[PDB]
RNA sequence: CGCAAGACGGACCAGAGCGAAAGCAUUUGCCAAGAAUGUUUUCAUUAAUCAAGAACGAAAGUCGGAGGUUCGAAGACGAUCAGAUACCGUCGUAGUUCCGACCAUAAACGAUGCCGACCGGCGAUGCGGCGGCGUUAUUCCCAUGACCCGCCGGGCAGCUUCCGGGAAACCAAAGUCUUUGGGUUCCGGGGGGAGUAUGGUUGCAAAGCUGAAACUUAAAGGAAUUGACGGAAGAGCGAUUUUUGUACACACCGCCCGU
């Protein structure tokens, strides 16, 4: 019984995919199959910057940002609950969440 | 059932493009006097950007 | 280079970007090119310069991707190390 | 759909459809005259050449090849035949 | 498709319907047969003859004009090669591939392309052999190709 | 702040491309090869699939040389545990890297042989060609690049459909099958014994290819449904009509493997 017709990757027309290597385990897992995940945000938190904001030396000093990549196997993206089981008609729904508010 | 005084149809003058004047003449309508042939837009750009 | 009395005097020695233009330019539907080339000024200073550029997306594009081909990305490449040859 | 002509296309069907899909082959190709500012001899070309057309009385170049059509060079004048 | 890949084109010409040499054509068959046979004499292909005398002379296809093929007509004059064109491609082009490929051992993509080519070389031949084109002597062998060609 | 060695080419990198398949990603140069598109060029049946026979073939493994950064089978320790000879942590040998000879095996998978014809829509995408308002760069001009709107031909795929199939899951092929015949190659015949013994053959070895029988058994197995569990979050042939997984249904107090 397949599951997915995409059998789960994005393997298309090639026949090898070279693997990386999971952020959380460092399982090898091949880079179409992985969970890749693109983290932007503040180097200072939300009470951090007001605390900075006023110990510059400079005026409106913009803080600067980190930007990750973040690579995750099947296990790990489901345990840290970033990645959830969906029902068999909600599976093939390949739309993002919809973050914007 | 309410009617209003005049017909919301009515109007002096009615704006059409270019081929509606043409699909119109093909039907022996090109005479119509109330017809004011107004310029298509020059840029085709009509469809939401991917992404 | 020198200290002259209480006076620590500095020449050129490099220069680069900070950490987060860098992250920040990179992005994901693009192509980038690079160059390097090792030009010697008049002077005897040798210097390695790198150069990084990217593909723009036009202002009415419908394509959501903005790729250039091999012989563009080539053409472009040895547009930079010609321009930074002859500047240095 | 499940009613066409399919002996009677009508002329803008038959110059959609591939050269060979058509109901009788047909190129897409044709000769013309072409005649440089210069030289006042008329020479024939084909519309699709593969080689470089020299003016045979004063070595003007009259084309140069490309991938699908030959593109003639400037101030070059040509004409279709027949 | 193709005899050695698994391409499935399309592209070719199409001939038209009309066998009728157009009227603008002021070119008689002498003519013609002369232009054949002086581009033969300068070391041209009958393919590379055909190409020039449609792109420059508006010869759209010499067996309407002259109601005969280029082989043919430097076969009745005496200009043909003693082995076809395609066959002689083909053996050049496997010398070329066996002259890069001694020079450069690990190349397996080489390798398995020349016994691409060498096959298509040997139905070629076979073929040449059952029309008594070539003697039924005529062999392929990889020292004598240089030679050949 | 420098030096040295070895290994790997991040982000860009995608249900994108190339290759017969294994496989392929820093710049530049050289060498040979190739698909697709264009063609009013040439030959004229030269073609398709294929016993025999051949080239290639991940990783691991074997034999000689060169290097040995990282990781690391075996091994020595420290923990955990009723017990661990495992999972976890510290080291660490072959190996992991390059050259030359072997080995020919993978869930080597689309679990789907190749060639040809026909049979619904839709929007994208990669390559080539063709046509066309209009924005930009090459200071001017064509023309050529970047966008925009279409058409054709191959290619990787996607959505939809009472085309029709099928046990169903699903499939525009897995359709055009009791209305059964387009060509052709390999290959299966209830579950075990068993891919085992023996013979042959190949290899340095490990092992590879070919390959039984005696005997034993009434089922094993596929798809889907309702429950029960979890140290998880009008429509269907028909049973039937919170999500999810199941080899459980005497329903986890289950079932089940090896000494
Ligand atoms: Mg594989
Ligand atoms: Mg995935
Ligand atoms: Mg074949
Ligand atoms: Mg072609
Ligand atoms: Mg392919
Ligand atoms: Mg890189
Ligand atoms: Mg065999
Ligand atoms: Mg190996
Ligand atoms: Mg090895
Ligand atoms: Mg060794
Ligand atoms: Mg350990
Ligand atoms: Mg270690
Ligand atoms: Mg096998
Ligand atoms: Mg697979
Ligand atoms: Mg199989
Ligand atoms: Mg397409
Ligand atoms: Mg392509
Ligand atoms: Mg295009
Ligand atoms: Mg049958
Ligand atoms: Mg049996
Ligand atoms: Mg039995
Ligand atoms: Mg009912
Ligand atoms: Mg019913
Ligand atoms: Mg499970
Ligand atoms: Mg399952
Ligand atoms: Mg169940
Ligand atoms: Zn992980």
């Amino acid at each position: 019984t397949k599951k997915r017709r995409n059998n789960g990757r994005a393997k298309k027309g090639r026949g090898h995919v070279q693997p990386i290597r999971c952020t959380n385990c460092a399982r090898c897992v091949p880079k179409d199959k992985a969970i890749k995940k693109f983290v932007i945000r503040n180097i200072v938190e939300a009470a951090a910057v007001r605390d900075i904001s006023e110990a510059s030396v400079f005026d409106a000093y913009v803080l600067p940002k980190l930007y990750v990549k973040l690579h995750y196997c099947v296990s790990c993206a489901i345990h840290s609950k970033v990645v959830r089981n969906r029902s068999r008609e909600a599976r093939k729904d390949r739309t993002p969440p919809p973050r914007f508010r | 059932n309410y009617v209003p005084e005049v017909s919301a149809l009515d109007q002096e003058i009615i704006e059409v493009d270019p081929d509606t004047k043409e699909m119109l003449k093909l039907l022996d309508f090109g005479s119509l006097s109330n017809l004011q042939v107004t310029q298509p837009t020059v840029g085709m750009n009509f469809k939401t950007p991917r992404g | 280079e020198d200290v002259q009395g209480k006076n620590c005097l500095t020449n050129f020695h490099g220069m680069d970007l900070t950490r987060d233009k860098m992250c920040s330019m990179v992005k994901k539907w693009q192509t980038m090119i690079e160059a390097h080339v090792d030009v010697k000024t008049t002077d005897g200073y040798l210097l390695r310069l790198f150069c990084v550029g990217f593909t723009k997306k036009r202002n009415n594009q419908i394509r959501k991707t903005s790729y250039a081909q091999h012989q563009q990305v080539r053409q472009i490449r040895k547009k930079m190390m010609e321009i930074m040859t002859r500047e240095v | 759909p499940l009613a066409k002509d399919l002996l009677h296309p009508s002329p803008e069907e038959e110059k959609r459809k591939h050269k060979k899909k058509r109901l009788v082959q047909s190129p897409n190709s044709y000769f013309m005259d072409v005649k440089c500012p210069g030289c006042y001899k008329i020479t024939t070309v084909f519309s699709h050449a593969q080689t470089v057309v020299l003016c045979v009385g004063c070595s003007t170049v009259l084309c140069q090849p490309t991938g699908g059509k030959a593109r003639l060079t400037e101030g070059c004048s040509f004409r279709r035949k027949q | 498709g193709r005899m050695h890949a698994p391409g499935k084109g399309l592209s070719q010409s199409a001939l038209p319907y009309r066998r009728s040499v157009p009227t603008w054509l002021k070119l008689t068959s002498d003519d013609v047969k002369e232009q054949i046979y002086k581009l033969a004499k300068k070391g041209l292909t009958p393919s590379q003859i055909g190409v020039i005398l449609r792109d420059s002379h508006g010869v759209a296809q010499v067996r309407f004009v002259t109601g005969n093929k280029i082989l043919r007509i430097l076969k009745s004059k005496g200009l043909a090669p003693d082995l076809p064109e395609d066959l002689y491609h083909l053996i050049k082009k496997a010398v070329a591939v066996r002259k890069h490929l001694e020079r450069n051992r690990k190349d397996k993509d080489a390798k398995f392309r020349l016994i691409l080519i060498e096959s298509r070389i040997h139905r070629l031949a076979r073929y040449y052999k059952t029309k008594r084109v070539l003697p039924p002597n005529w062999k392929y062998e990889s020292s004598t190709a240089s030679a050949l060609v």
